[PDB]
Protein backbone atom coordinates (compact mmCIF):
# COMPACT_ATOMS: atom_id res chain seq x y z
CA UNK A 1 0.00 0.00 0.00
CA UNK A 2 1.19 3.47 -0.90
CA UNK A 3 1.55 6.69 1.26
CA UNK A 4 -0.84 8.76 -0.53
CA UNK A 5 -3.70 6.33 1.27
CA UNK A 6 -3.13 8.43 4.02
CA UNK A 7 -4.02 12.35 4.68
CA UNK A 8 -0.81 13.92 6.45
CA UNK A 9 -1.70 16.57 9.29
CA UNK A 10 1.56 17.51 11.01
CA UNK A 11 4.98 16.23 12.58
CA UNK A 12 4.58 14.72 16.39
CA UNK A 13 7.95 13.55 16.98
CA UNK A 14 11.62 13.24 15.68
CA UNK A 15 12.68 9.12 15.19
CA UNK A 16 16.05 7.67 15.27
CA UNK A 17 15.82 7.53 11.12
CA UNK A 18 13.15 10.49 10.57
CA UNK A 19 10.11 11.90 11.66
CA UNK A 20 6.73 10.86 13.07
CA UNK A 21 3.76 12.31 11.34
CA UNK A 22 0.17 12.07 12.47
CA UNK A 23 -2.58 10.98 9.92
CA UNK A 24 -5.66 10.06 8.79
CA UNK A 25 -6.59 6.78 7.06
CA UNK A 26 -8.83 7.93 4.17
CA UNK A 27 -10.34 4.56 3.93
CA UNK A 28 -11.69 4.11 7.37
CA UNK A 29 -10.86 7.89 8.64
CA UNK A 30 -9.15 6.65 11.85
CA UNK A 31 -6.24 8.91 13.38
CA UNK A 32 -2.31 7.05 12.73
CA UNK A 33 1.17 7.85 13.86
CA UNK A 34 2.97 7.58 10.75
CA UNK A 35 7.08 6.71 11.70
CA UNK A 36 9.42 7.95 8.64
CA UNK A 37 12.21 5.30 7.81
CA UNK A 38 14.73 7.31 5.60
CA UNK A 39 16.89 5.67 3.05
CA UNK A 40 18.32 7.93 0.29
CA UNK A 41 21.54 9.20 1.92
CA UNK A 42 22.41 5.38 3.44
CA UNK A 43 25.42 3.61 2.98
CA UNK A 44 24.45 0.32 4.07
CA UNK A 45 20.92 0.11 2.39
CA UNK A 46 17.65 -0.18 4.91
CA UNK A 47 18.97 0.63 8.39
CA UNK A 48 19.61 -2.79 10.21
CA UNK A 49 18.41 -1.19 13.26
CA UNK A 50 14.78 -0.72 11.27
CA UNK A 51 14.93 -4.08 10.64
CA UNK A 52 15.82 -4.93 14.07
CA UNK A 53 12.84 -3.18 15.77
CA UNK A 54 10.29 -4.36 12.98
CA UNK A 55 10.76 -7.90 13.95
CA UNK A 56 10.75 -7.13 17.17
CA UNK A 57 7.63 -5.21 16.92
CA UNK A 58 5.84 -7.65 14.26
CA UNK A 59 6.24 -10.41 17.22
CA UNK A 60 4.67 -7.77 19.77
CA UNK A 61 0.59 -8.21 20.20
CA UNK A 62 -0.44 -6.37 23.73
CA UNK A 63 -2.53 -4.05 24.53
CA UNK A 64 -0.11 -1.75 26.43
CA UNK A 65 2.50 -2.38 24.20
CA UNK A 66 2.75 -0.48 20.83
CA UNK A 67 0.67 -2.14 17.50
CA UNK A 68 2.15 -2.01 14.48
CA UNK A 69 -0.72 -1.53 11.48
CA UNK A 70 1.51 -2.14 8.41
CA UNK A 71 4.02 -0.53 6.55
CA UNK A 72 3.78 1.67 3.60
CA UNK A 73 6.26 3.55 0.75
CA UNK A 74 6.22 6.80 -1.31
CA UNK A 75 5.30 7.39 -4.66
CA UNK A 76 11.92 7.22 -1.11
CA UNK A 77 10.77 6.65 2.19
CA UNK A 78 8.66 3.67 4.02
CA UNK A 79 6.63 4.67 6.69
CA UNK A 80 5.86 2.55 9.65
CA UNK A 81 2.09 2.50 10.68
CA UNK A 82 0.25 2.79 14.08
CA UNK A 83 -2.89 4.06 15.95
CA UNK A 84 -2.53 7.21 17.19
CA UNK A 85 -2.08 8.34 20.64
CA UNK A 86 -2.99 12.08 21.64
CA UNK A 87 -0.44 12.07 24.70
CA UNK A 88 3.22 10.66 25.52
CA UNK A 89 3.79 10.42 29.37
CA UNK A 90 6.83 13.55 29.42
CA UNK A 91 4.13 16.10 27.76
CA UNK A 92 1.62 16.00 30.46
CA UNK A 93 4.00 16.40 32.93
CA UNK A 94 6.24 19.01 31.45
CA UNK A 95 2.98 21.37 31.20
CA UNK A 96 2.25 21.08 34.70
CA UNK A 97 -1.37 21.50 35.27
CA UNK A 98 -1.53 17.96 35.43
CA UNK A 99 -1.83 16.55 38.72
CA UNK A 100 -2.08 12.36 38.90
CA UNK A 101 -4.16 10.57 41.53
CA UNK A 102 -3.41 7.64 43.30
CA UNK A 103 -5.58 5.54 41.14
CA UNK A 104 -4.37 7.39 38.07
CA UNK A 105 -1.09 6.46 38.96
CA UNK A 106 -2.04 2.63 40.22
CA UNK A 107 -4.04 2.39 36.45
CA UNK A 108 -1.03 3.67 34.72
CA UNK A 109 2.00 1.75 36.50
CA UNK A 110 -0.57 -1.69 36.07
CA UNK A 111 -0.56 -1.33 32.20
CA UNK A 112 3.17 -0.43 31.87
CA UNK A 113 4.38 -3.46 34.43
CA UNK A 114 1.95 -5.77 32.48
CA UNK A 115 3.35 -4.49 28.93
CA UNK A 116 6.85 -4.94 30.04
CA UNK A 117 6.12 -8.45 31.58
CA UNK A 118 4.64 -9.17 28.03
CA UNK A 119 7.73 -8.48 27.28
CA UNK A 120 10.00 -10.18 29.31
CA UNK A 121 8.10 -13.47 29.35
CA UNK A 122 8.73 -13.55 25.36
CA UNK A 123 13.14 -12.90 25.76
CA UNK A 124 12.93 -8.76 24.95
CA UNK A 125 14.46 -6.15 26.86
CA UNK A 126 13.28 -2.75 26.09
CA UNK A 127 16.07 -0.88 27.72
CA UNK A 128 14.55 2.45 26.27
CA UNK A 129 11.92 3.16 29.06
CA UNK A 130 11.49 7.16 29.59
CA UNK A 131 8.69 9.57 30.10
CA UNK A 132 8.82 10.43 26.26
CA UNK A 133 8.46 6.78 25.00
CA UNK A 134 4.99 5.89 26.79
CA UNK A 135 1.83 7.10 25.26
CA UNK A 136 -1.22 7.80 27.00
CA UNK A 137 -4.49 8.34 25.00
CA UNK A 138 -7.44 10.12 27.08
CA UNK A 139 -9.49 7.11 27.40
CA UNK A 140 -6.89 6.24 30.09
CA UNK A 141 -5.20 3.96 27.91
CA UNK A 142 -1.02 3.55 28.20
CA UNK A 143 1.13 2.12 25.33
CA UNK A 144 4.67 1.45 25.58
CA UNK A 145 6.82 2.91 22.45
CA UNK A 146 9.97 3.13 20.95
CA UNK A 147 11.55 0.04 20.94
CA UNK A 148 14.78 1.17 18.58
CA UNK A 149 17.03 0.07 21.48
CA UNK A 150 15.14 -3.33 21.96
CA UNK A 151 16.84 -6.82 21.38
CA UNK A 152 16.47 -10.95 21.99
CA UNK A 153 17.91 -11.97 25.33
CA UNK A 154 19.09 -15.52 26.30
CA UNK A 155 17.36 -16.27 29.63
CA UNK A 156 18.72 -20.06 29.80
CA UNK A 157 22.04 -18.97 30.22
CA UNK A 158 23.97 -15.52 30.70
CA UNK A 159 25.30 -13.51 27.49
CA UNK A 160 27.20 -9.50 26.81
CA UNK A 161 24.70 -7.13 25.60
CA UNK A 162 25.61 -2.94 24.99
CA UNK A 163 26.26 -1.59 28.19
CA UNK A 164 25.82 2.15 26.70
CA UNK A 165 21.82 1.58 26.94
CA UNK A 166 19.02 3.43 28.31
CA UNK A 167 19.43 7.26 28.63
CA UNK A 168 21.35 8.84 31.88
CA UNK A 169 17.99 9.93 33.79
CA UNK A 170 16.79 6.11 33.76
CA UNK A 171 19.56 4.13 33.25
CA UNK A 172 20.20 2.04 36.34
CA UNK A 173 23.34 1.45 37.88
CA UNK A 174 24.45 -1.53 36.99
CA UNK A 175 25.01 0.02 33.92
CA UNK A 176 26.88 3.31 34.99
CA UNK A 177 29.27 0.61 36.40
CA UNK A 178 30.05 -1.13 33.26
CA UNK A 179 28.09 -4.37 33.43
CA UNK A 180 27.57 -6.34 30.03
CA UNK A 181 25.96 -9.34 31.51
CA UNK A 182 22.75 -7.60 32.54
CA UNK A 183 19.38 -8.56 32.84
CA UNK A 184 15.73 -7.61 32.45
CA UNK A 185 16.25 -5.51 36.03
CA UNK A 186 17.64 -2.95 33.84
CA UNK A 187 14.10 -2.31 32.73
CA UNK A 188 12.76 -2.29 35.63
CA UNK A 189 15.11 0.45 37.25
CA UNK A 190 13.45 2.71 34.77
CA UNK A 191 10.17 1.92 35.61
CA UNK A 192 11.37 2.89 39.18
CA UNK A 193 12.10 6.19 38.14
CA UNK A 194 8.86 6.83 36.31
CA UNK A 195 7.06 5.48 39.68
CA UNK A 196 9.00 8.31 41.65
CA UNK A 197 8.78 11.01 38.78
CA UNK A 198 5.03 10.38 38.73
CA UNK A 199 4.54 11.92 42.04
CA UNK A 200 6.62 14.26 41.56
CA UNK A 201 6.85 15.82 37.73
CA UNK A 202 10.42 16.27 37.52
CA UNK A 203 12.37 13.19 36.79
CA UNK A 204 14.36 11.93 40.17
CA UNK A 205 17.95 11.67 38.77
CA UNK A 206 18.97 14.58 36.68
CA UNK A 207 22.79 14.43 36.16
CA UNK A 208 24.48 15.11 32.60
CA UNK A 209 27.36 12.95 33.00
CA UNK A 210 27.63 9.35 34.50
CA UNK A 211 29.74 10.02 37.48
CA UNK A 212 27.72 12.62 38.84
CA UNK A 213 24.23 10.05 37.91
CA UNK A 214 25.85 7.57 39.91
CA UNK A 215 26.12 10.28 42.81
CA UNK A 216 22.52 11.58 42.97
CA UNK A 217 20.93 7.37 42.90
CA UNK A 218 23.59 6.68 45.49
CA UNK A 219 23.10 9.99 47.41
CA UNK A 220 19.26 8.45 47.43
CA UNK A 221 19.47 4.73 47.48
CA UNK A 222 22.62 4.28 49.08
CA UNK A 223 26.10 4.15 47.99
CA UNK A 224 27.07 1.04 46.73
CA UNK A 225 28.66 -1.24 48.33
CA UNK A 226 29.45 -5.45 48.89
CA UNK A 227 26.98 -5.44 52.06
CA UNK A 228 23.86 -4.53 49.80
CA UNK A 229 25.30 -5.76 46.59
CA UNK A 230 27.67 -8.62 46.63
CA UNK A 231 28.59 -8.75 42.84
CA UNK A 232 29.16 -5.55 42.96
CA UNK A 233 33.25 -5.53 43.12
CA UNK A 234 33.31 -7.66 40.14
CA UNK A 235 31.97 -4.75 38.31
CA UNK A 236 34.73 -2.78 35.78
CA UNK A 237 33.90 0.67 37.17
CA UNK A 238 33.26 0.07 40.83
CA UNK A 239 37.16 1.36 41.38
CA UNK A 240 36.71 3.98 39.16
CA UNK A 241 33.28 5.16 39.90
CA UNK A 242 32.86 6.10 43.52
CA UNK A 243 30.31 8.58 45.59
CA UNK A 244 31.96 11.25 47.38
CA UNK A 245 30.98 9.42 50.29
CA UNK A 246 29.55 6.58 51.38
CA UNK A 247 25.52 7.45 51.71
CA UNK A 248 23.32 5.55 54.01
CA UNK A 249 19.81 4.70 51.73
CA UNK A 250 17.13 7.25 52.59
CA UNK A 251 14.92 6.99 50.01
CA UNK A 252 11.96 6.00 52.78
CA UNK A 253 12.51 9.81 54.48
CA UNK A 254 13.03 11.19 51.24
CA UNK A 255 9.19 9.70 49.79
CA UNK A 256 7.89 10.08 52.85
CA UNK A 257 4.53 12.02 51.46
CA UNK A 258 3.64 9.14 48.82
CA UNK A 259 1.50 6.64 50.04
CA UNK A 260 2.88 3.79 51.85
CA UNK A 261 1.94 0.92 49.55
CA UNK A 262 3.53 3.15 46.90
CA UNK A 263 6.76 3.42 48.77
CA UNK A 264 6.91 -0.35 49.72
CA UNK A 265 6.84 -1.18 45.32
CA UNK A 266 9.09 2.26 44.50
CA UNK A 267 11.72 1.02 47.25
CA UNK A 268 11.31 -2.60 46.17
CA UNK A 269 12.07 -0.97 42.01
CA UNK A 270 15.19 0.89 42.84
CA UNK A 271 16.80 -1.69 44.91
CA UNK A 272 20.98 -1.71 43.48
CA UNK A 273 21.27 -5.14 43.18
CA UNK A 274 20.03 -6.82 40.40
CA UNK A 275 19.33 -9.59 41.74
CA UNK A 276 17.04 -8.40 44.45
CA UNK A 277 15.23 -5.44 42.37
CA UNK A 278 11.75 -7.11 42.05
CA UNK A 279 10.71 -8.54 38.48
CA UNK A 280 8.08 -7.14 36.01
CA UNK A 281 5.53 -10.51 37.18
CA UNK A 282 6.59 -9.28 40.87
CA UNK A 283 5.73 -5.82 40.96
CA UNK A 284 1.83 -6.86 39.62
CA UNK A 285 1.55 -8.57 43.17
CA UNK A 286 2.77 -5.21 45.20
CA UNK A 287 -0.21 -4.12 47.45
CA UNK A 288 -0.13 -1.31 45.16
CA UNK A 289 -0.70 -2.69 42.34
CA UNK A 290 -2.23 -6.30 43.26
CA UNK A 291 -5.87 -5.73 43.25
CA UNK A 292 -6.08 -2.40 40.47
CA UNK A 293 -9.12 -2.94 37.76
CA UNK B 1 0.93 -13.54 5.13
CA UNK B 2 0.18 -17.03 3.30
CA UNK B 3 3.87 -18.36 1.78
CA UNK B 4 2.47 -21.46 0.43
CA UNK B 5 1.40 -22.78 -3.27
CA UNK B 6 0.05 -26.31 -4.15
CA UNK B 7 2.72 -27.40 -7.28
CA UNK B 8 -0.28 -26.87 -9.45
CA UNK B 9 -0.12 -23.07 -9.01
CA UNK B 10 3.69 -22.94 -8.90
CA UNK B 11 4.06 -23.32 -12.52
CA UNK B 12 2.07 -20.61 -12.83
CA UNK B 13 4.26 -17.57 -12.45
CA UNK B 14 5.63 -14.10 -13.62
CA UNK B 15 8.41 -15.51 -15.54
CA UNK B 16 5.63 -18.16 -17.33
CA UNK B 17 2.85 -15.53 -18.03
CA UNK B 18 5.99 -14.17 -19.81
CA UNK B 19 7.22 -16.63 -21.68
CA UNK B 20 9.80 -18.20 -20.19
CA UNK B 21 9.30 -22.35 -20.57
CA UNK B 22 9.07 -24.31 -17.07
CA UNK B 23 12.83 -25.94 -17.75
CA UNK B 24 15.01 -22.32 -17.83
CA UNK B 25 12.92 -21.21 -14.57
CA UNK B 26 14.17 -24.20 -12.60
CA UNK B 27 17.55 -23.88 -14.04
CA UNK B 28 17.29 -20.36 -13.18
CA UNK B 29 16.19 -21.39 -9.60
CA UNK B 30 18.96 -23.74 -8.77
CA UNK B 31 21.94 -21.33 -10.31
CA UNK B 32 20.33 -18.84 -8.42
CA UNK B 33 20.11 -20.35 -4.65
CA UNK B 34 23.54 -21.67 -5.40
CA UNK B 35 24.80 -18.70 -6.03
CA UNK B 36 23.51 -17.26 -2.67
CA UNK B 37 24.59 -20.72 -1.34
CA UNK B 38 28.31 -20.06 -3.12
CA UNK B 39 28.70 -15.97 -1.68
CA UNK B 40 27.83 -16.74 1.26
CA UNK B 41 29.60 -19.73 2.40
CA UNK B 42 32.77 -17.66 1.02
CA UNK B 43 31.43 -14.79 3.99
CA UNK B 44 31.71 -17.29 6.16
CA UNK B 45 28.25 -16.60 7.02
CA UNK B 46 26.28 -19.62 8.29
CA UNK B 47 23.69 -22.17 7.55
CA UNK B 48 20.49 -19.96 8.50
CA UNK B 49 21.89 -16.54 6.98
CA UNK B 50 21.91 -18.18 3.68
CA UNK B 51 18.48 -20.21 3.84
CA UNK B 52 16.82 -16.86 4.78
CA UNK B 53 18.47 -15.47 1.84
CA UNK B 54 17.30 -18.31 -0.28
CA UNK B 55 13.71 -18.09 0.54
CA UNK B 56 13.39 -14.61 0.06
CA UNK B 57 15.02 -15.18 -3.42
CA UNK B 58 11.97 -17.60 -4.24
CA UNK B 59 9.69 -15.73 -3.02
CA UNK B 60 10.52 -12.98 -5.16
CA UNK B 61 10.26 -14.58 -8.15
CA UNK B 62 6.59 -15.59 -7.06
CA UNK B 63 5.87 -12.07 -7.78
CA UNK B 64 8.27 -11.58 -10.69
CA UNK B 65 10.14 -12.59 -13.17
CA UNK B 66 13.60 -13.14 -14.35
CA UNK B 67 13.27 -11.60 -18.01
CA UNK B 68 12.49 -8.47 -15.83
CA UNK B 69 15.06 -9.24 -12.56
CA UNK B 70 18.51 -10.59 -13.54
CA UNK B 71 19.31 -13.74 -11.19
CA UNK B 72 22.26 -13.03 -9.71
CA UNK B 73 21.34 -9.50 -8.93
CA UNK B 74 18.39 -10.44 -6.89
CA UNK B 75 20.66 -13.44 -4.90
CA UNK B 76 23.05 -10.71 -3.66
CA UNK B 77 20.51 -8.36 -2.66
CA UNK B 78 18.61 -11.61 -0.93
CA UNK B 79 21.65 -12.70 0.75
CA UNK B 80 22.62 -8.64 2.16
CA UNK B 81 19.06 -8.52 3.77
CA UNK B 82 19.41 -11.87 5.01
CA UNK B 83 22.44 -10.97 7.17
CA UNK B 84 20.96 -7.69 8.14
CA UNK B 85 17.91 -9.86 9.65
CA UNK B 86 20.13 -12.58 11.02
CA UNK B 87 22.39 -10.55 12.59
CA UNK B 88 25.25 -11.53 10.88
CA UNK B 89 25.66 -7.96 8.67
CA UNK B 90 27.94 -8.07 5.79
CA UNK B 91 28.90 -4.61 3.97
CA UNK B 92 27.18 -4.11 0.21
CA UNK B 93 31.29 -3.76 -1.31
CA UNK B 94 32.16 -7.16 0.08
CA UNK B 95 28.93 -8.83 -0.95
CA UNK B 96 29.60 -7.40 -4.68
CA UNK B 97 33.85 -8.67 -4.02
CA UNK B 98 32.82 -12.07 -3.55
CA UNK B 99 30.14 -11.94 -6.25
CA UNK B 100 32.50 -10.71 -9.02
CA UNK B 101 35.17 -13.90 -7.19
CA UNK B 102 32.53 -16.46 -8.18
CA UNK B 103 30.90 -14.97 -11.42
CA UNK B 104 32.42 -14.37 -15.05
CA UNK B 105 32.30 -11.14 -17.27
CA UNK B 106 29.16 -11.93 -18.99
CA UNK B 107 27.44 -13.00 -15.21
CA UNK B 108 28.79 -9.76 -13.94
CA UNK B 109 27.53 -7.70 -16.49
CA UNK B 110 23.70 -8.12 -14.91
CA UNK B 111 25.47 -5.81 -12.26
CA UNK B 112 26.38 -2.71 -14.35
CA UNK B 113 27.87 0.07 -14.03
CA UNK B 114 27.19 0.66 -10.41
CA UNK B 115 27.05 -2.56 -8.91
CA UNK B 116 26.36 -1.48 -5.31
CA UNK B 117 23.27 0.90 -6.31
CA UNK B 118 21.37 -1.65 -8.54
CA UNK B 119 21.54 -3.95 -5.38
CA UNK B 120 20.55 -1.21 -2.55
CA UNK B 121 17.48 -0.20 -5.56
CA UNK B 122 16.35 -3.92 -5.31
CA UNK B 123 16.35 -4.03 -1.59
CA UNK B 124 13.75 -1.52 -1.64
CA UNK B 125 11.66 -3.64 -3.65
CA UNK B 126 12.53 -7.12 -1.97
CA UNK B 127 11.24 -5.68 1.50
CA UNK B 128 8.09 -4.34 -0.28
CA UNK B 129 7.52 -7.93 -2.20
CA UNK B 130 8.30 -10.19 0.95
CA UNK B 131 5.68 -7.81 2.84
CA UNK B 132 7.88 -7.38 5.67
CA UNK B 133 7.72 -10.43 7.35
CA UNK B 134 11.37 -10.57 7.48
CA UNK B 135 11.24 -13.95 10.13
CA UNK B 136 11.78 -17.40 9.12
CA UNK B 137 12.68 -20.58 10.32
CA UNK B 138 14.04 -23.56 8.38
CA UNK B 139 14.59 -27.35 8.88
CA UNK B 140 18.02 -27.32 9.85
CA UNK B 141 16.19 -26.34 13.61
CA UNK B 142 13.96 -29.04 13.75
CA UNK B 143 15.97 -32.04 12.29
CA UNK B 144 18.32 -31.15 15.72
CA UNK B 145 15.63 -30.62 18.21
CA UNK B 146 13.98 -34.01 16.43
CA UNK B 147 16.95 -35.91 16.22
CA UNK B 148 18.10 -35.13 19.73
CA UNK B 149 14.72 -37.00 21.40
CA UNK B 150 15.52 -40.04 19.36
CA UNK B 151 17.45 -42.32 22.21
CA UNK B 152 19.27 -45.37 20.58
CA UNK B 153 22.90 -45.85 18.76
CA UNK B 154 24.72 -42.71 18.41
CA UNK B 155 26.52 -43.65 15.66
CA UNK B 156 23.59 -44.23 13.21
CA UNK B 157 21.80 -40.99 14.70
CA UNK B 158 24.32 -39.07 13.98
CA UNK B 159 25.00 -40.31 10.31
CA UNK B 160 21.04 -39.62 9.92
CA UNK B 161 21.39 -36.27 10.93
CA UNK B 162 24.02 -35.75 8.72
CA UNK B 163 22.64 -37.46 5.60
CA UNK B 164 19.30 -35.66 6.01
CA UNK B 165 21.31 -32.18 6.39
CA UNK B 166 22.76 -32.88 3.47
CA UNK B 167 19.34 -33.40 2.14
CA UNK B 168 18.36 -29.94 3.66
CA UNK B 169 20.96 -28.33 1.34
CA UNK B 170 19.98 -29.87 -1.40
CA UNK B 171 16.45 -28.95 -1.42
CA UNK B 172 16.79 -25.23 -1.16
CA UNK B 173 17.80 -25.30 -4.65
CA UNK B 174 13.75 -26.60 -4.95
CA UNK B 175 10.68 -24.80 -4.69
CA UNK B 176 9.89 -27.37 -1.69
CA UNK B 177 9.81 -24.02 1.08
CA UNK B 178 7.64 -22.57 -1.52
CA UNK B 179 5.45 -26.26 -0.93
CA UNK B 180 5.77 -27.07 3.16
CA UNK B 181 6.85 -25.56 6.14
CA UNK B 182 10.30 -26.38 7.22
CA UNK B 183 9.00 -28.91 10.33
CA UNK B 184 7.82 -30.74 7.30
CA UNK B 185 10.63 -30.98 5.57
CA UNK B 186 12.66 -31.75 8.31
CA UNK B 187 10.82 -34.48 8.94
CA UNK B 188 11.15 -35.87 5.20
CA UNK B 189 14.62 -35.65 5.19
CA UNK B 190 14.88 -38.33 8.60
CA UNK B 191 12.70 -40.09 6.56
CA UNK B 192 14.67 -40.04 3.27
CA UNK B 193 18.08 -40.84 5.40
CA UNK B 194 16.33 -43.22 6.74
CA UNK B 195 15.23 -45.54 3.47
CA UNK B 196 18.97 -45.19 2.30
CA UNK B 197 20.83 -46.41 5.74
CA UNK B 198 18.24 -48.39 6.16
CA UNK B 199 17.69 -47.64 9.74
CA UNK B 200 13.52 -48.22 11.31
CA UNK B 201 13.52 -44.92 12.87
CA UNK B 202 10.40 -45.90 15.37
CA UNK B 203 12.61 -48.02 17.39
CA UNK B 204 14.65 -45.21 18.66
CA UNK B 205 11.75 -43.20 19.99
CA UNK B 206 9.91 -44.33 22.72
CA UNK B 207 6.73 -46.31 20.95
CA UNK B 208 8.73 -48.54 18.84
CA UNK B 209 5.33 -50.03 18.19
CA UNK B 210 4.45 -47.47 15.86
CA UNK B 211 5.35 -46.87 12.36
CA UNK B 212 4.53 -43.21 11.92
CA UNK B 213 7.38 -42.13 14.14
CA UNK B 214 7.30 -38.45 13.32
CA UNK B 215 3.86 -37.54 14.60
CA UNK B 216 5.25 -36.85 17.77
CA UNK B 217 6.90 -34.07 16.19
CA UNK B 218 4.90 -32.64 13.61
CA UNK B 219 0.99 -33.85 13.85
CA UNK B 220 -1.11 -35.04 10.69
CA UNK B 221 1.49 -35.77 8.02
CA UNK B 222 0.99 -37.84 5.17
CA UNK B 223 3.37 -40.52 3.97
CA UNK B 224 2.63 -40.01 0.45
CA UNK B 225 3.95 -36.03 1.03
CA UNK B 226 6.88 -37.02 2.54
CA UNK B 227 7.23 -39.52 -0.72
CA UNK B 228 6.53 -36.37 -2.64
CA UNK B 229 9.23 -34.61 -0.94
CA UNK B 230 11.64 -37.58 -1.48
CA UNK B 231 10.82 -37.62 -4.80
CA UNK B 232 11.39 -34.34 -5.69
CA UNK B 233 15.00 -33.88 -3.67
CA UNK B 234 16.07 -37.21 -5.55
CA UNK B 235 15.21 -36.02 -8.81
CA UNK B 236 18.38 -33.27 -7.96
CA UNK B 237 21.13 -36.50 -8.41
CA UNK B 238 18.56 -38.23 -11.05
C1 LIG C 1 3.93 16.73 23.59
C2 LIG C 1 3.18 15.49 23.14
O1 LIG C 1 2.42 14.99 23.96
N1 LIG C 1 3.32 14.95 21.88
C3 LIG C 1 4.20 15.55 20.94
C4 LIG C 1 5.53 15.11 20.92
C5 LIG C 1 6.42 15.67 20.03
C6 LIG C 1 6.01 16.69 19.16
C7 LIG C 1 7.03 17.25 18.23
C8 LIG C 1 6.85 18.24 17.23
N2 LIG C 1 8.02 18.43 16.65
N3 LIG C 1 8.97 17.58 17.26
C9 LIG C 1 10.39 17.46 16.93
C10 LIG C 1 8.35 16.87 18.22
C11 LIG C 1 4.68 17.14 19.16
C12 LIG C 1 3.78 16.57 20.06
C13 LIG C 1 2.53 13.74 21.50
C14 LIG C 1 3.31 12.44 21.70
C15 LIG C 1 2.53 11.22 21.18
C16 LIG C 1 2.12 11.43 19.71
N4 LIG C 1 1.37 10.31 19.11
C17 LIG C 1 1.94 9.10 18.75
N5 LIG C 1 1.12 8.03 18.70
C18 LIG C 1 1.53 6.82 18.35
C19 LIG C 1 2.90 6.65 18.04
C20 LIG C 1 3.43 5.40 17.68
C21 LIG C 1 4.76 5.28 17.40
C22 LIG C 1 5.61 6.40 17.46
C23 LIG C 1 5.12 7.64 17.77
C24 LIG C 1 3.75 7.80 18.09
N6 LIG C 1 3.23 9.01 18.44
C25 LIG C 1 1.23 12.68 19.63
C26 LIG C 1 2.05 13.89 20.05
MG1 LIG D 1 12.27 8.03 21.76
MG1 LIG E 1 16.10 -18.13 13.14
Amino acid sequence: RCVDKFDIIGIIGEGTYGQVYKAKDKDTGELVALKKVRLDNEKEGFPITAIREIKILRQLIHRSVVNMKEIVTDKGAFYLVFEYMDHDLMGLLESGLVHFSEDHIKSFMKQLMEGLEYCHKKNFLHRDIKCSNILLNNSGQIKLADFGLARLYNSEESRPYTNKVITLWYRPPELLLGEERYTPAIDVWSCGCILGELFTKKPIFQANLELAQLELISRLCGSPCPAVWPDVIKLPYFNTMKPKKQYRRRLREEFSFIPSAALDLLDHMLTLDPSKRCTAEQTLQSDFLKDVE
Amino acid sequence: PCWYWDKKDLAHTPSQLEGLDPATEARYRREGARFIFDVGTRLGLHYDTLATGIIYFHRFYMFHSFKQFPRYVTGACCLFLAGKVEETPKKCKDIIKTARSLLNDVQFGQFGDDPKEEVMVLERILLQTIKFDLQVEHPYQFLLKYAKQLKGDKNKIQKLVQMAWTFVNDSLCTTLSLQWEPEIIAVAVMYLAGRLCKFEIQEWTSKPMYRRWWEQFVQDVPVDVLEDICHQILDLYS
